[PDB]
């Protein structure tokens, strides 16, 4: 899809020539694990709806030169690396499950700091 | 204006004289005690007293913003002449 | 001589001139640097190269300013969060290549040029207004006032008494100081006084990354290792 | 019960009969910026400065003075209220002399401590300002009397709880000084409690005489030894010395005073 | 509610161990807990309003050299804040302190009358205003 | 400007910011008790001490939060409170130029699960956490010493902790040595009693009970 | 390969004697929190300080 | 805005990498170091000698404390206490009586010496300026009492600099 | 600064950048140690009219922090507007 | 409530098994950091003082106190194996400077009035 970037500015970060196909089977595998999720969680509701419009988006539009802002996300190198980090979110909370109520209440005083 | 002590020990205006029976004076043996050879306390002496012919006058210590706020003394209680607790120094009435 | 309520005094009659003067022969002195300690061969191999942070390890160690700038990553608080005026001036952060010794001595003294402008629009941008807030409850009334309103003896004499009572409340703000991310983050309790000041210190998250910042080195290399980043002890500790 | 709703700032609470609007706010805790009113003693209404606007009603009400109606929600915080308790402060302040620094309330001074929270920032005084010739009153308390704000809290004082029929206020206008026209002494066994009900440096302790200062007087809390009374005072430490005694509160014991004696 | 091992342990708090006072300095020491007593020079009563905590004094001895109150307390200088007493005496437990606490008088609620400073034969009526 | 001295507010980034509060407020609903934004257009949410990772890890990790520049982590002791120590971290968003604040509540014998994981900038945080404040962190790589000295005893900056301190350091030549001794000041802090006998801001005027 | 180091050479009072300083008071500790740029460290208390009580500095 | 700072392309002919070669192995930027070095030796040197010269101030230095005194002679000193609220030291230590007069004098002013900042605090705090800091600074000692100031020492420093400090106060007042 | 012309071109020529118009110390330039006196303005608030302190209550005007959820389909939304990829300086590109 | 979180021990018994296994360990070092510090005392004292300041705190019945009791012994140790405190830290508690001080009630009142 061009020049390859051999330079990516930040240094680490390596330029995967196969940006698009790695977007799209990482979007897949967030999707999958995104599937388990039940409805009523909020982290279903909201990052699936960024994540298949992200993946429409990708898919939409061929070329790294504009996806960079399409997405905005910076670099096409590291729109991988929070997505990366969101699959393994997802993993994290399919551990934590928080979309049950409060553990518990604050103490009563504890909260309210004029004192 | 500063007068002597027994062991001669110059007491400063504020008044403090070591007795003779303080061991805190070799702090002085060997070297000066410093007092100040000018006493506040009389310094206001010697200063004119100046009649003003009206029945409060504002001090500010001269120097306009360089002095003391502009209290005001009272010239009507004959009396003791009014003094400007800032300033220190006196106003007087012309007993009109 | 900054105080809440902007600046204590104001500048003498002229001191403006002797900045440029000052500030005209400056490039000419940090070229005089630039020149041999720059380019010198053996300074180069003892900056280039010598300890690296990549991009993720620098971001999660804390790292801020210029330490990640020279590391690639592009932020500054000058711009992103432009306190004070400088939303009004312009200047180039210097973000550099790897990240190393080298990297961010090239950063640095190029923001030393930027710091230059910055001073240069600052200098001919001096507006004719005032030092302090006019709120007398929070800043001190002028001394010719002081002797002459009440408001002002009364407002001096608490100010300097207790000071001005601040709302209670909790508030961390950081600027970018030359050195990296400093902020304060104190805690207000409704009186005169603070409840807790802890400080984001710039030496102290920087020097958090020492570890990690020297795996494989040599043991003379260390202190080039702390040249590239900024370590006063007097800071480091809060 | 007989207990009256009236609102304050919206908020409803119930109220005696006959209560002030100070007191009215009182229980919720507000203490608008009082001069005169004094809570063991008598009210004047004198100061002005307790004024606040009271709601859908064009008209300013004194705090101490109008007790209540059903429902009149006080508007504390009310921007015409602050403009009232504003004005009537920069005009107590106009007269007064620029003591602070040489004034012993310097610190502990009520007309200091309002100028700071419902004050001003500024002066907008360009004449001239009165001067009151002091009246000496003891040698046990002080008279700067032309430090005096004519809040008349201290004429009270010497009519009722020491019960000497005893100094007023003479003359009028800017010149109505609260004295004794001739220099009658004044002895009584509670004289020196005029000391604390004074919010000025008028009337300051003669022994105390700038020993010190609020500020750094590490305060503790003793009983009155001299008396079998046994009055609860607080006990001014600093640097390892007593300087000044005050008085407590303890309702029956004491009330708010204390001796002469063991002042 | 708690599935963080919970266990049950009585054990009024005893942090005292671990606090890092000195053994002469937690038991000898007392402790006083009141509200302030606002200065009557003041009408002001925004101080009583906490409780604060705060330690027996000890002897100051004059500095020989200019008259320094040099002390020897460490703790002569440590007042605390709480909202309430049973916060302060809790306070007092954990860091095990011997108390001494005061409940805080309140106002009593004066009758109040303007119209009594004029009346037909009430001793209330004030010759002067 | 017709008010040129007072600080001039902002709404767009305080709704947002309020916005963003609700969000993360949903997301896990398991810790977060409260959401407060500041008039300083701040976000603090107040979460509990066990589920700290999850929400610092979500916090890190969300293509929508990305906040993975901590700032610091503090200590501010309430002794009034039942749970008097408060660890409160700072973290700011590079991509969202913006900063929320987590607040949490901790007692002298209630362990956190470290901090290392989520934000590995931290390792030293601790280590002067537990050292002014005493604040033990579970599972922590090693929660050492490094902000006092040498065998000190305690924790200086809490509350109950004399400014002064309880050791002074001497030069003995009976030793050869600079000797512990207890505190003995030539003065004293003078205590100052500088708060003010009147209402301040009537804002913040807690109601009775 | 490991590198931790001790510090504490320079460890201080700061904010344990900033709570018994007023704000005013407590300016001189952040001129001399570090000893290399002292100017800047004033830019951040002022702001904070000035933040928190809503006052915006006059714009010279 | 931003600027690189590193990334560069070196040329790649052979004047090039002749260049770079030749500068490798015929030192010239190493020379270059050195250069300048001879710029900086045949400059005049910018060493001024002590006590006979003198690094410039301002009328505003804060040093060497000195209470001062009204141009009729009495003590500037009102015991107004303000001093010691500012004071972030703690330094200065007031304690004042009635006079014989009455007016009020404090009985002991004693900065401690090695314990202020030198803030210009005290300064901003009285409003009297009663006390000052003199521009003064070569004021060392040998042993720790003698930093230890007291009411008299302050007075006679007042006196001894009272011409200077009056000036600086004089030329800088407007500004305060 | 007052060497001759001659050495000038020494140091000149081994530094090959003008050092003369621009030397380090100071010189006949700066300002008289002697200034005129200033005539300081006033502030923002110096007004004798219309300024009561409530129409610039900055101190109180602060509220404490507002509460948007307490324990005792909508779109996902951003905490800000993300940043804009910063542009190269335009008076110069690279160093 | 009163069913507090436990820190490693849940008990005593655990907590007393951490107070055997630090208190054990404190003298595999004991004869060698005197050799190591250039000491002059002899291996008995380091001994029993070891010993004394164990009964100084053999008091406490919580196991989350005393958890943290042999963890701070577990952050003491190590700090004087490995030479990090120097000569004056594991001095201090030698107490040898510090003046005599009285015991009994009446040498309490000739000394001074420090109640
Ligand atoms: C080696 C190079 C040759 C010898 C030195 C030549 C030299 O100094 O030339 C003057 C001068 C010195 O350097 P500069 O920075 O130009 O001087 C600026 C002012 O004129 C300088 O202004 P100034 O106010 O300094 O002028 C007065 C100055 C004038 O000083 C001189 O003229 C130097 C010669 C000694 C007198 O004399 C003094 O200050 C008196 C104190 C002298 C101290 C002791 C000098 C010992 C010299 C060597 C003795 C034998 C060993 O150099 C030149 O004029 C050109 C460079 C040297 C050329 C040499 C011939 C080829
Ligand atoms: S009584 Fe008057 S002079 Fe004294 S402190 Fe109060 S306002 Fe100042
Ligand atoms: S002397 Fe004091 S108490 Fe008496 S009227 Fe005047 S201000 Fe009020
Ligand atoms: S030096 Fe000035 S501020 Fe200090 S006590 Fe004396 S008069 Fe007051
Ligand atoms: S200038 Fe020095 S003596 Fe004066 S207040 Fe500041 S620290 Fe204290
Ligand atoms: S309190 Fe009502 S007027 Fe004085
Ligand atoms: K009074
Ligand atoms: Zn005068």
């Amino acid at each position: 899809a061009g020049l390859l970037k051999k330079t990516t500015g930040l240094v680490g970060l390596a330029v995967c020539e196969t940006p698009h196909e790695r977007l799209k089977i990482l979007y897949t595998k967030i999707l999958d694990v995104l599937g388990q999720i039940p409805k009523n969680a909020a982290y279903r509701k909201y990052t699936e709806q960024i994540t298949n419009e992200k993946l429409g988006m990708v898919k939409a539009e061929p070329d790294v030169k504009k996806l960079e802002e399409q997405l905005q996300g910076g670099q096409i190198e590291e729109v991988i690396l929070q997505a990366e980090n969101e699959l393994s979110l997802a993993r994290k909370m399919l551990r934590w499950k928080p979309w049950e109520p409060l553990v518990e209440e604050p103490p009563a005083n504890q909260w309210k700091w004029p004192i | 204006g500063v007068r002597t002590s027994p062991t001669g020990e110059k007491v400063t205006h504020t008044g403090q004289a070591y007795d003779d029976g303080d061991y805190r004076r070799v702090r002085f043996s060997d070297r000066q005690k410093e007092v100040n050879e000018n006493f506040a306390i009389d310094l206001i002496a010697e200063q004119p007293v100046s009649e003003v012919g009206s029945r409060v006058i504002s001090c500010d210590g001269g120097g306009g913003a360089l002095g003391h706020p502009r209290v005001y003394i009272n010239l009507d209680k004959e009396t003791k002449t009014g003094t400007c607790g800032y300033c220190g120094l006196q106003f007087r009435q012309p007993h009109h | 001589y900054i105080r809440p309520g902007g600046v204590h005094q104001d500048l003498p009659l002229g001191l403006l001139d002797d900045i440029y003067e000052f500030s005209k022969n400056f490039s000419f002195r940090i070229d005089e640097l630039e020149e041999m300690l720059t380019n010198n061969r053996i300074w180069r191999n003892r900056t280039v190269d010598i300890g690296v942070v990549t991009a993720e390890d620098a971001l999660n160690y804390g790292f801020s300013g210029v330490m990640l700038r020279g590391s690639g990553i592009q932020w500054d608080l000058r711009k992103t969060q432009p306190y004070d005026v400088y939303d009004q001036v312009e200047f180039d952060v210097p973000i550099g290549s790897r990240g190393d010794c080298y990297d961010r001595y090239l950063c640095r003294v190029e923001e030393m040029r930027q710091s230059l402008r910055i001073i240069s629009q600052c200098l001919n941008k001096m507006p004719p207004g005032e030092i302090k807030v006019d709120d007398a409850k929070v800043s001190p009334p002028k001394r010719a006032e002081m002797k002459t309103s009440m408001e002002s003896l009364i407002h001096h004499f608490k100010l300097y008494t207790e000071g001005y009572q601040v709302p209670p409340g909790a508030t961390y703000t950081a600027i970018e100081a030359p050195k990296g991310e400093f902020g304060v983050y104190l805690v207000s309790d409704g009186s005169s006084r603070p409840y807790r000041c802890k400080i984001k210190a710039p030496g102290f998250a920087h020097l958090a990354g020492l570890d990690k910042m020297s795996k494989g080195h040599m043991l003379a290399d260390v202190v080039a290792i702390i040249g590239t980043q900024d370590i006063v002890f007097g800071e480091v500790d809060r | 019960s007989n207990l009256i709703e009236v609102f304050v700032d919206g908020q409803s609470v119930m109220v005696e009969p006959g209560t002030t609007v100070l007191q009215a706010c009182e229980k919720v805790g507000m203490q608008i910026p009082r001069f005169c009113y004094h809570e063991r003693l008598s009210v004047a209404g004198n100061c002005r400065m307790c004024l606040v606007e009271i709601e859908k009603a064009p008209k300013v009400v004194a705090a101490c003075a109008m007790p209540v109606m059903k429902g009149w929600n006080i508007l504390t915080n009310s921007e015409k209220s602050k403009k009232a308790r504003e004005g009537v402060m920069e005009f107590l302040l106009a007269n007064h002399p620029l003591d602070c620094p040489i004034c012993d309330q310097g610190g502990e001074c009520d007309l200091q401590d309002q100028s700071m929270m419902f004050g001003s920032d500024r002066s907008r005084f360009l004449e001239g300002k009165r001067a009151v010739e002091d009246k000496n009153i003891g040698p046990l308390v002080k008279t700067i009397m032309t430090r005096c704000i004519q809040c008349t809290r201290c004429i009270r004082f010497a009519s009722e709880i020491a019960g000497v029929d005893d100094l007023g206020t003479t003359g009028r206008g800017n010149d109505m000084q609260v004295g004794t026209y001739i220099e009658k002494m004044f002895m009584s066994e509670l004289s020196g409690n005029i000391i604390d009900i004074c919010p000025v440096g008028a009337l300051t302790s003669k022994p105390y005489a700038f020993t010190a200062r609020p500020w750094e007087t590490r305060k503790t809390e003793s009983i009155d030894v001299m008396d079998a009374v046994g009055s609860n005072i607080v006990v001014s430490t600093r640097t390892g010395e007593v300087m000044r005694i005050l008085p407590r509160m303890h309702e029956d014991i004491n009330e708010e005073w204390i001796s002469d004696k063991t002042r | 509610t708690q599935d963080t091992q919970l266990i049950a342990v009585d054990e009024k708090l005893d942090i005292t161990t671990l606090t890092g006072v000195p053994e002469e300095h937690i038991k000898t020491r007392k402790v006083r807990i009141f509200v302030p007593a606002r200065n009557n020079m003041q009408s002001g009563v925004n101080n009583t309003k906490k409780w604060k905590m705060e330690f027996d004094t000890r002897e100051r001895w004059e500095n020989p050299l200019m008259g320094w109150s040099s002390t020897a307390d460490p703790l002569s200088n440590l007042v605390l804040t709480f909202s309430t007493k049973e916060d302060a005496v809790a306070f007092a437990e954990k860091n095990g302190w011997s108390f001494d606490v005061e409940e805080r008088k309140v106002p009593k609620p004066k009758s109040k009358s303007y119209g009594a400073n004029f009346s037909w034969n009430k001793r209330t009526r004030v010759s002067t205003k | 400007d017709t008010r040129p001295t007072i600080r001039p507010r902002n709404d767009v980034v305080h709704k947002q910011l309020s916005a963003f509060g609700q969000y993360v407020a949903e997301i896990l609903p398991k810790y977060v008790q409260q959401v407060q934004v500041s008039c300083f257009n701040e976000l603090e949410i107040f979460i509990h001490p066990d589920g700290v990772i999850p929400v610092l890890t979500f916090l890190r990790d969300h293509t929508n939060a990305q906040f993975k520049s901590l700032a610091d982590l503090t200590a501010v002791d309430v002794p009034t409170r039942q749970n008097r120590f408060e660890i409160v971290y700072n973290l700011l968003s590079l991509r969202f130029n913006s900063q929320i604040r987590v607040k949490t509540y901790t007692d002298e014998l209630t362990p956190i699960e470290s901090s290392v994981t989520v934000y590995k900038a931290a390792n030293w945080y601790e280590r002067e956490i537990w050292d002014m404040f005493g604040v033990f962190f579970a599972n922590h790589p090693d929660l050492r010493r490094i902000l006092t000295g040498y065998g000190f005893e305690g924790h200086p900056f809490r509350k109950d902790f004399p400014l002064s301190g309880y050791v002074e350091l001497r030069y003995d030549d009976e030793v050869k040595r600079v000797v512990a001794e207890p505190v003995e000041l030539a003065q004293e802090f003078r205590k100052f009693d500088l708060n003010s006998p009147w209402e301040a801001f009537p804002a913040y005027r807690q109601p009775p009970e | 390969r490991k590198c931790d180091p001790h510090i504490g050479l320079l460890h201080r009072g700061t904010e344990k004697l900033i709570e018994y300083k007023t704000y005013l008071q407590a300016l001189p500790y952040f001129d001399r929190l570090d000893y290399v740029s002292m100017m800047c460290n004033e830019q951040a208390y002022s702001l904070a300080v000035e933040k928190l009580l809503n006052i915006q500095p006059p714009p010279r | 805005t931003y600027k690189f700072v590193n990334m560069r392309e070196p040329s790649m002919d052979m004047k090039s990498v002749t260049d770079r070669a030749a500068q490798t192995l015929l030192w010239t930027e190493l020379v270059r170091g050195l250069g300048m070095t001879l710029s900086y030796l045949f400059r005049e040197p910018a060493t001024i000698n002590y006590p006979f010269e003198k690094g410039p101030l301002s009328p505003r230095f804060r040093g060497e404390h000195a209470l001062r005194r009204y141009p009729s002679g009495e003590e500037r000193c009102i015991a107004c206490k303000l001093c010691e609220a500012v004071c972030p030291a703690q330094a200065i230590t007031i304690e004042a009586e009635p006079r014989a007069d009455g007016s009020r004098r404090t009985t002991r002013y004693d900065i401690d010496m090695t314990k202020c900042i030198y803030c210009g605090f005290c300064q901003e705090a009285c409003p009297v300026d009663a006390i000052v800091e003199g521009p003064n600074f070569e004021f060392s000692t040998e042993t720790h009492e003698e930093l230890l100031y007291n009411k008299e020492k302050l007075l006679n420093n007042g006196d001894k600099w009272e011409a200077e400090i009056a000036a600086n106060i004089q030329a800088d007042y407007l500004y305060r | 600064a007052s060497a001759t012309r001659v050495i000038q071109l020494l140091r000149n020529w081994a530094s090959g950048r003008d050092l003369q118009a621009k030397l380090q110390l100071r010189y006949q330039e700066i300002s008289k140690r002697t200034q005129p006196p200033p005539k300081l303005p006033v502030g923002p608030s110096h007004k004798l009219s219309n300024n009561y302190y409530c129409t610039r209550d900055g101190r109180r005007e602060a509220m404490p922090p507002s509460i948007v959820m307490s324990s005792q389909e909508k779109k996902a939304v951003t905490p800000a507007p993300p940043i804009k990829r910063w542009e190269l300086s335009k008076d110069q590109p690279y160093l | 409530g009163t069913s507090v979180k436990p820190i490693f021990s849940r008990d005593m018994n655990e907590a007393k098994r951490r107070v055997r296994e630090l208190y054990r360990a404190w003298y595999r070092e004991v004869p060698n950091t005197v050799h190591l510090f250039q000491l002059d005392i002899s291996v008995k004292q380091g001994r029993d003082k070891v010993r004394e300041m164990f009964m100084k705190n053999a008091h406490v019945t919580d196991p989350r106190v005393v958890d943290l009791l042999v963890i701070k012994g577990k952050m003491e140790l190590e700090e004087t194996i490995n030479v990090w405190k120097q000569r004056t830290h594991i001095m201090r508690f030698f107490h040898e400077t510090e003046a005599p001080r009285p015991t009994d009630f009446l040498s309490k009142f000739y000394v001074g009035h420090d109640p």
